[PDB]
């Protein structure tokens, strides 16, 4: 479903992980809206395991509504099919 | 007139327009009316 | 040039060898019929030849036929009793005009010329050479009559 | 920090009404600001000036409806091609190199005929409208020219209401047979120009009719091998040929323009006409082996140049027709983008609306599309995501997609292909593209959509469009804008404020007359902060319905499928309000055609469905300019701004 | 078939590739090498001709038809390019008109006849923006329709076959009978009834067609009604058609004109003319001789008249189109119309608004100056035939009429630059002439080979010179100036001694259009001056005649087409020294010269003449115009009073329809009106003309009918053999016969073409060249299918003539059956063929009871009562003329005929019953005669047809019974004079 990015050199501060604004600790899998990914880092080699929203492939029937409110994975964009 | 060389010109704004040789000569473009542009030629008048 | 023309005169080659039509143009005589005209009515018989001369009277168109015999450059024109004896005087280099002189006590001279035209400088030389037999003679113009 | 905005269309148009906005922020005393445009380059001749009142009953925004005169500008060697627009005021104080171009104005030459025949009139007429799009009333200029390239004629007629019938040509009794054009132009100081053409073919009387009627119009996947051909022949008018000979001759043909053709003389085949039918079967793929084209793969988007002689058998008689072209199609499906800015917002769900569509441009339905994504990042590190299958809907023919990136995406480098039910993999159609990162100094974004995409929003409704911030320092954006171009002028303007409290906002839009048929909206607002304030913009294009200002509509009187020569009928005119009708009424066999909003469109600046690769070029690209202490950039390279 | 692909190969790029795809064209009837001599393309394309042409004749030997017919297709698909041509006519479109609709407008029309579908298309420009209205369609159809091809014209006598055919849209078949309506002059196989022809219910399956034939005869002349009503259970359609019925034989045109100039300005008072009624030799029988009338008023009336009208074009109607010098008699008349009203202010001569008909003058003129725009080369160039190659002489007189224009069209005054360039670049040797590029010869000059070498190359330089001289004042340069200087030393050294009149006069033109004071021009313009003829002393008319002096001295008889020529450039030479003295009877001349319509013979006297007459009508001083001419008959009634003034001055024609000798008058007034007469006659043979051409033409039947025409040029005293000038070969098709025009295309289309143009219309085919030689034929070959079957065909002529010199012509008669002799029509279906002839009574009938011979003796309508003896009898393949000699005279109503005097009878060919036997002695009574005119006395001829009584009288006794009848006869022939009952 949802694929993975791996980023490289990610600012790591008092044992914290802060990406792109987003504080995350060590061991902590938190939810984020900006970006609205579902993410976890690693200060040991300074990299961050974050996974997107599957991206939604529209059958017959349906569509898509997407707000950004809220965290993952309030803020996916969601396959609404009637 | 030896050496005026007018030509068939575009205006500023579009229209073909045969440049004017000096006061005692006129202009003769050979070749096609379209081909534009064209040096023409000078010849005198009398 | 010069238009001394057709010597000697031959009464029938100064009329075209009886092929075309003429007019009068100037006439001497003061009862010269209204635009009468001249042509061959036939062939060259011997001695003979018929004329069929329409003039104009008025507003009639009259048609009296006459009979020319030729000898030289002598002619005598005859219909019924009338009998005129005509004498080409003079007759243009290429037989265009002729100037015909018809005898009595007093002697007319009448000019002819060609119907279809004749060369313009023969007819001046025509005029000229009537003008001066007719030694001052008042001329009328027989087809300047509303022809 | 305190802000100003000026926006311009980016071309300046000698003689028309070039509306100039400006909206400033921060400013909270009412002042006033003479808008000018002012010569080049020293600024000495003010073409003409402005004056606006910004307060805070009017929002600190005001439009100030400047014009070039035409007879201000110098001629014959030199007439100024840039003129500079400048603002003044107790506070501020710009200037703007901008172009000014002439064409202004359309002609649509309408000739009744598009082929005449030696000795008959040419009834031309010129509709003459200025860039506001209403009668122009300008004395217009004609110019029939022959075949070869020279002119055969030149023909004034002033205009009173826009429609400028003119004498009729008479093509001469022995004519340069060809294709003539004519050129309807301005006579004072407008570079516009209209172009129509007209055929002259001499007329010469057949011994017969021979009709020639395809199977399809299109060589697909199937008929590649078989192609049946009805060739029908038949005198005046239902007498029916009895026995024929038919010759045909096929070649293959590169373009309908250039009518440069190559034969094939391995099928040259012939056949017996009888009873005025007689169809025979064109095997595409072993008569190309001339050259062979080594594949169906090859000849596509080529023609089939179908010679066909019919010669009779009682009278000796002979008769030629023709096809001038079948085009090969290699499938029968073709696909294209709708309301998809090729611009990503890193960060913003990026939206994939494919379009799938036949050989006759109708749009089919129930098409699966595959979808894969092939990204690339700052780190050049190319990350593929997975194949999405979406099947299009029958109502408009589009297929949504939605594919989200992570934010380090620049370049997205996505490939639509169709996934039909019968067809192989060789059959299918497939279209890449690439689609590029908002480049942006900051961090900031914006991301604007309507309610829709499978209505093509309708005149007298209202817009709801749902305009998304995405960045840092979100909640000190104080007010966002709109700006709502048209045939190149701004005819809309404002504000609205934003709730600090919410993420995103629903503008209310209300769609007027003016918008008919096609209109940009571009938003934005003002990233401020440290020695710097930032325009962050997004365009969209709005397609709404061909509606009239008035309506015409012509019906027949009586109505019926057949009429009687001589008949006396009447026409019935109704129209929304006091306007002119042209008319006309042409033999419907002279068809085997008169488009002018495809024409009418070219005064539409703008390229594309919106989006751009940084702020300055969201402008550029929708056709504005603008003025700001912010952010500056992306100089006019006039020639070509986008195709 | 490997043989045709190598040529398609070896030339599919060349420069020269339509030239052997025009040698691969079929030609059954020469050789590839004689085909080559008719090729003007260059070594080159001689060559890729000969090889194309021979590798093609190689190959069609021992072939199979599809083969051929397949390398056909491959040489006509392969080589050519394409070809702009249409298969179907579209009709014109209506309702182009703008309409201010006040919220709502409701207009009505009317559709138009033809059966199409109609598609309206509205565009509403207001100030909101356009809107292309939906289109409304509008089917127009009817679902059954009769439709007929009603001939153009029918020699009267003939037996037509009016084809047609019913037209059923309906899939579900009907019933239908189609009836003519039987007009009294259109004799039909069946009666009318009260007057209809029966009609029998058809049946014409649905959804397809049914032939319909009607077999009609005319027997009067005129356009005749005809209608055709298609009866059926749904309605009745009437379509009204006109079938036009010409005379049998040739047309002849013969002209006489008088100039009415009451007051004497022209030298002499003329107030009565009689203009007499001359009974042509050769007449068909039962045929009125048509001579309209025109009287018109200015100088200029004839040309006012034709331009400020719808005709406009009546200056050429007798020649054919196609050259350019066509489409330029086109718009010379317009042009000098123009130029006379205003260079003289007469624009009050219309009661109308003097802005309107300037405004229509100026569109005529300018729609006549692009007509030519189609005959310009690259090089701007004009050549004659479209297509052609440039030429010298089309060039010249092109820039001669645009030069003319450009006062009151201003013309493009580089294209005008460009072509005297090109003249004078390419086109003037070292001493000064002008050469032509094409072979087209223009005119046919006198005088052996180098003479003739000569005389055409002074033609040509003052030709040109002239047609330099008027276009000069658009593009003045000096070097067109310098080869002016050239050319007009060329004539000043080269024209004097002169070797004919003609060519005299253009060169005293054309250098009088220079500077008038080289004292060379002024030797050469006394001896043109001295070339003149004139008619009465003091001249009453001038002119000059095209020979000159020294070479020919007769004078001709009627103006030919070389005579106003050199008349109208004399003229012009005066004018241009203004020697208003000395062309008084020259305008008399060519102002009867002219004929009804504004022309004259050929077209360019015409242009000469008409700015001859032009630029004399406004050097010299306008009289008031102001008459009261009379025409009217001798010995009837006034024909119609023409009041002139400029109110009306241009009193329309005027149909003289009594067969009286005719007088116009006028009272004492003042103008100078011209009352040109137009005698049209139907002459029925041609051997009493001087023809000068020597024509064969033959109907061949083909295998796998063809009209075989050849034509040869008789070179008369003193020309040279290099054939005839601009030929027009017109052969007239007989009824109901259709060139096959493929063929005609074929002979001019092609790189070898023989003819330079042709053209099919009403009937005829006229066909055009560059020249016919004298040494051997020229023979036109084009298959001719029956269109339809007529039935007692009379033969058609086949005419050729020079263009420039309409007289030099000959005509010949033909037919394409060879049907045998008409003995007999053996019984029924007869009853219209001997409608209108007449019968001849039984040999030797007892039952007469010898009073009717009393009762139609004494009738008033019937006018000669004789008996003849027939010498001989002589056809003429239209008729036949019978050679007689009056035996005794017996009534005479008429002038009477002297006795042994010969007596001419005639009678149809296709009659029957009336035949005559040579020598044999024959009653005859009939109707009136005509008086012919045999250039000594009167002739009578008598036509044999209907109520003509004729009976056969032997001579012998020996009959046993006829002894009764002889008593009858001699007693009627003593009894019928001495009492006239
Ligand atoms: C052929 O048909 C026409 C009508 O189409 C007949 O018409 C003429 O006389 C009629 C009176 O009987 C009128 O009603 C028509 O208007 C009139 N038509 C014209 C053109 O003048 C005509 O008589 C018929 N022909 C004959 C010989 O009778």
């Amino acid at each position: 479903r949802g694929h993975t990015y791996v980023t490289k050199n990610v600012t790591v501060e008092d044992g914290a992980c802060v990406y792109l604004r987003n504080v995350i600790p060590n061991g902590e899998t938190k939810a984020l809206n900006n970006p609205c990914v579902l993410s976890t880092c690693y200060a040991a080699d300074r990299k961050v395991n974050s996974t997107l929203c599957p991206n939604i492939g529209v059958d017959e029937g349906c569509h898509v509504e997407w707000t950004p409110d809220g965290v993952y994975p309030n803020c996916c964009p969601k396959h609404v099919c009637p | 007139c030896v050496n005026a060389t007018c030509e068939r010109k575009l205006d500023a704004l579009g229209n073909a327009v045969i440049t004017k040789c000096p006061q005692g000569c006129l202009c003769v473009v050979r070749g096609a009316s379209n081909i534009v542009p064209a040096n023409g030629t000078c010849f005198q008048l009398a | 040039s010069d238009c001394t023309g057709s010597e000697p005169v031959d009464a029938f080659q100064a009329f075209s060898e009886g092929k075309e039509a003429y007019v009068l143009v100037r006439s001497t005589d003061p009862k010269a019929r209204d635009c009468l005209k001249g042509e061959p009515a036939g062939e060259k018989q011997d001695n003979t030849l018929p004329v069929m001369m329409t003039f104009k009277q008025g507003t009639d168109w009259a048609s009296t036929d006459w009979t020319f015999t030729l000898d030289g450059a002598k002619v005598t024109a005859t219909l019924g009793q009338l009998t005129q004896n005509r004498e080409v005087v003079y007759d243009s280099q290429s037989h265009h005009c002729h100037v015909d002189k018809v005898e009595k006590e007093v002697p007319d001279y009448e000019m002819w010329m060609l119907d279809a035209g004749g060369l313009e400088v023969e007819v001046e030389c025509c005029r000229q050479k009537l003008e001066e037999l007719a030694s001052g003679r008042n001329q009328m113009y027989p087809h300047l009559k509303d022809c | 920090e305190q802000t100003y905005v000026i926006s311009a269309p980016k071309i300046f148009r000698v003689g028309a009404s070039e509306n100039i906005v400006i909206q400033v922020y921060g400013y909270t005393e009412a002042f006033d600001a003479t808008i000018s445009i002012k010569s080049y380059p020293d600024k000495k001749f003010s073409y003409s000036s402005g004056h606006v009142h910004l307060s805070s009953e009017n929002k600190f925004q005001n439009s100030a409806i400047l014009t070039i005169q035409p007879k201000q500008l110098p001629g014959g060697q030199n007439p100024v091609s840039y003129v500079y627009l400048e603002v003044v005021s107790k506070h501020f104080s710009k200037s703007k190199r901008m172009p000014i171009t002439y064409d202004n104005g359309f002609l649509f030459i309408h000739t009744d005929k598009p082929v005449y025949t030696p000795d008959q009139s040419v009834k031309v007429r010129v509709y003459s409208l200025n860039d506001d799009l209403k009668p122009a009333k300008r004395e217009t200029v004609l110019t029939f020219i022959d075949p070869e390239g020279s002119e055969v004629d030149m023909v004034e007629e002033i205009d009173h209401i826009g429609i400028i019938s003119f004498p009729d040509f008479k093509i001469p009794s022995n004519p340069r047979y060809g294709m003539w054009t004519i050129k309807a132009k301005y006579k004072e100081d407008f570079s516009t120009t209209g172009t129509a053409y007209f055929e002259v073919k001499e007329y010469v009387l057949p011994h017969f009719s021979v009709s020639i009627e395809p199977e399809y119009n299109f060589i697909g996947y199937k008929n590649f091998k078989n192609f049946e051909i009805t060739i029908k022949a038949r005198y005046f008018y239902n007498k029916v040929v009895t026995e024929a000979d038919v010759y045909i001759t096929f070649g293959i043909r590169e373009d309908l323009k250039d009518d440069q053709k190559e034969m094939m003389q391995t099928a040259m085949q012939n056949t017996m006409l009888i009873n005025g039918i007689a169809q025979v079967t064109f095997d595409s793929e072993t008569a190309v082996k001339e050259l062979s084209y080594y594949s169906l793969e090859d000849l596509n988007n080529k023609y089939l140049y179908i010679a066909v002689t019919v010669i009779e058998s009682t009278g000796g008689f002979s008769e030629e027709a023709e096809i001038p072209g079948i085009k090969y199609v290699l499938s029968p499906y073709k696909l294209n983008l709708v309301a998809t800015p090729l611009f990503l917002k890193p960060g913003i769900p990026y939206p994939i609306k494919v379009q799938v569509k036949d050989s006759l441009d109708q749009l089919v339905g129930g098409v699966p599309v595959t979808l894969n994504a092939q990204t690339i990042d700052v780190n050049q590190e190319t990350s593929d995501l997975d194949p999405s299958k979406s099947v299009t809907r029958v109502d408009d023919g589009v297929a949504s997609f939605v594919l989200n990136l992570p934010s380090g995406v620049t370049v997205l480098e996505f490939n639509v292909k169709t996934d039909a039910p019968d067809l192989p993999e060789e059959n299918q159609a497939r279209e890449g593209y690439r689609a590029i990162a908002y480049s942006s100094l900051s961090q900031s974004y914006l991301y604007i959509d309507w309610t829709d995409n499978h209505k093509a929003l309708l005149v007298g409704e209202h817009l709801n469009i749902i305009v998304t911030p995405k960045s840092p320092y979100i909640d000190k954006i104080t007010h966002y804008n709109y700006l709502i171009l048209s045939k190149g002028k701004i005819i809309h303007f404002g504000t609205r404020e934003k709730f600090s409290d919410a993420s995103y906002q629903s503008i209310n839009i209300p769609v007027t007359q003016n918008m008919v048929p096609s209109s940009r909206l571009l938003v934005y607002y003002i990233v401020t902060g440290e020695q710097t304030a930032e325009l962050v913009s997004d365009s969209v294009w709005l397609n709404i319905e061909e509606k009239c200002g008035n309506q015409l509509q012509v019906h027949l009187s009586p109505d019926a499928d057949a009429y009687s020569p001589g008949q006396t009928v009447s026409l019935n005119m109704a129209t929304g309000m006091d306007s002119w009708v042209a008319l006309a009424a042409v033999d419907s066999a002279v068809y085997g055609l008169e488009r002018v909003f495809q024409f009418l469109e070219k005064s539409d600046l703008g390229c594309g469905a919106g989006g751009g690769l940084n702020n300055a070029n969201v402008f550029h690209l929708a056709g504005l300019t603008f003025l700001t202490n912010a952010n500056a950039d992306d100089s006019q390279e006039n020639d070509e701004p986008c195709k | 078939q490997k043989k045709i692909e190598e040529i398609a190969a070896k030339y599919k790029h060349s420069v020269v590739k339509k030239c052997c795809y025009d040698g691969a064209c079929v030609n059954n009837d020469e050789t590839c090498e004689q085909r080559a001599a008719r090729i003007s393309l260059g070594p080159r394309c001689i060559k890729a001709f000969t090889e194309c042409c021979v590798v093609a004749s190689q190959l069609r030997a021992n072939i199979s038809h599809k083969d051929m017919q397949l390398g056909r297709l491959h040489m006509k698909t392969l080589l050519p390019v394409s070809k702009p041509e249409i298969r179907s006519y579209f009709p014109e479109s209506w309702l182009w008109e703008v309409h201010l609709v006040p919220r709502r407008k409701q207009l009505q029309f009317a559709l138009p006849d033809s059966l199409t579908t109609w598609e309206i298309q509205g565009v509403g420009i207001s100030n909101t923006g356009i809107c292309v209205a939906d289109t409304v369609k509008a089917k127009v159809f009817k679902d059954v329709f009769l439709e007929m091809n009603i001939p153009y014209s029918v020699v009267r006598g003939e037996q037509i076959q009016l084809k047609g055919t019913v037209y059923n849209y309906r899939t579900s078949g009907m019933q239908f009978c189609v009836k003519m309506s039987a007009v009294e002059g259109i004799c039909t196989s069946e009666s009318p009834v009260i007057k209809s022809s029966k009609c029998v219910r058809q049946k014409v399956e649905g959804s397809s067609s049914h032939l319909v034939t009607f077999t009609v005869l005319p027997l009067e002349i005129g356009l005749h009604n005809i209608n055709f009503s298609l009866e059926t259970w749904f309605g009745k359609e009437i379509l009204v058609k006109t079938l036009r019925v010409v005379p049998e034989g040739v047309k002849r045109e013969s002209y006489s004109g008088v100039t009415l100039d009451p007051r004497g300005i022209y030298g002499t008072i003329s107030r009565r003319k009689e203009f007499p009624y001359r009974i042509p030799l050769d007449l068909v029988p039962k045929t009125e001789i048509k001579r309209i009338l025109s009287v018109k008023g200015l100088l200029v009336g004839e040309i006012l008249s034709a331009v400020l009208s719808q005709e406009g074009i009546n200056i050429l109607t007798h020649l054919p189109k196609g050259s350019a010098e066509a489409e330029l008699m086109s718009v010379v008349p317009v042009f000098y119309v123009f130029h006379y009203l205003e260079t003289g202010n007469h624009w009050n001569i219309f009661h109308s608004d003097p802005l309107i008909e300037k405004q229509k003058l100026k569109k005529k003129l300018k729609e006549g100056m692009l007509s030519i725009m189609s005959y310009r080369n690259a090089d701007y160039s004009y050549s004659v035939w479209k297509g052609g190659s440039a030429s010298t002489w089309l060039t010249a007189f092109a820039l001669r009429v645009l030069g003319q224009v450009n006062k009151y069209v201003e013309q493009n005054q580089n294209s005008i630059c460009n072509s005297l360039l090109w003249l004078v670049e390419n086109y003037q040797l070292d001493n000064g002439s002008f050469k032509e590029n094409s072979q087209y010869q223009p005119i046919k000059l006198q005088g052996t080979l180098p003479v003739e070498a000569r005389e055409n190359s002074l033609y040509l330089t003052a030709f040109t010179v002239i047609g330099i001289r008027k276009a000069f004042d658009i593009c003045p340069l000096v070097k067109i100036d310098t080869a002016l200087i050239k050319a007009d030393n060329f004539l000043l050294e080269n024209t004097l001694p002169a070797q004919s009149t003609f060519t005299l006069a253009i060169s005293a033109y054309a250098l009088s259009l220079g500077d008038k004071t080289h004292p060379q021009f002024r030797s050469i313009v006394s001896a043109l001056k001295r070339e003149a003829l004139v008619k009465g002393n003091p001249p009453i008319y001038r002119f000059w005649k095209d020979n000159l002096q020294h070479k020919d001295s007769s004078v001709p008889n009627t103006g030919t087409a070389r005579m106003v020529e050199t008349t109208a450039y004399a003229l012009l030479t005066s004018l241009n020294l203004k020697d208003i003295n000395y062309v008084n009877p020259v305008i008399k001349w060519l102002s009867e010269e002219q004929r009804y319509g504004g022309g004259f013979y050929s077209t360019q006297d015409t242009i000469n003449a008409i700015e001859g007459l032009t630029e004399y009508s406004l050097l010299v001083k306008q009289l008031r115009l102001s008459m009261d001419i009379d025409v009217s008959y001798k010995h009837k009634g006034a024909l119609h009073n023409y009041k002139m003034t400029d109110k009306n001055f241009l009193g329309r024609p005027v149909e003289v329809l009594l067969n009286d000798d005719l007088i116009v008058s006028t009272g004492f007034g003042s103008g100078l009106a011209t009352v040109h007469v137009t005698t049209v006659v139907h002459k029925t043979s041609t051997s009493e003309e001087v023809c000068s051409f020597y024509l064969k033409i033959d109907t061949q039947d083909i295998e796998a009918k063809r009209i075989v025409a050849c034509a040869s040029y008789k070179p008369s005293r003193e020309e040279s053999s290099s054939g005839s000038s601009h030929a027009v070969m017109d052969i007239s098709l007989p009824t109901g016969i259709s060139a096959n025009e493929e063929d005609l295309k074929a002979l001019v289309e092609g790189v070898d073409q023989l003819f330079t143009d042709y053209q099919i219309k009403d009937g005829h085919v006229i066909l055009q060249l560059n020249s016919i030689p004298s040494s051997d034929f020229l023979c036109v070959r084009f298959r001719i299918f029956e269109l339809f079957e007529v039935g007692f065909l009379s033969p058609a002529t086949f005419t050729v003539y020079e263009y420039h010199r309409p007289d030099k012509q000959c005509t010949m008669f033909y037919s394409t059956s060879n049907i045998k002799i008409q003995k007999v029509c053996e019984g029924a279906a007869c009853k219209c063929v001997e409608a209108d002839c007449g019968q001849m009574q039984e040999e030797l009938d007892l039952t007469i009871s010898a009073e009717t011979r009393k009762q139609t003796a004494c009738k008033p309508e019937i006018a000669y009562a004789y008996k003849v003896s027939i010498t001989s009898i002589t056809v003429e393949n239209v008729f036949v003329k019978y050679k007689a000699t009056l035996l005794d005279i017996y009534k005479t109503g008429e002038a009477v005929a002297e006795k042994d005097s010969e007596i001419t009878f005639i009678k149809k060919v296709t009659c029957t019953n009336a035949e005559l036997v040579k020598g044999r002695q024959y009653l005859i009574m009939g109707k009136e005669a005509l008086q012919i005119k045999y250039n000594f006395s009167f002739r009578y001829i008598y036509p044999l047809d209907s109520l003509t009584w004729i009976e056969y009288w032997p001579r012998d006794t020996t009959c046993s019974s006829c002894q009764a009848f002889l008593a009858n006869l001699d007693e009627f022939a003593e009894d019928i004079f001495l009492n006239g009952c």
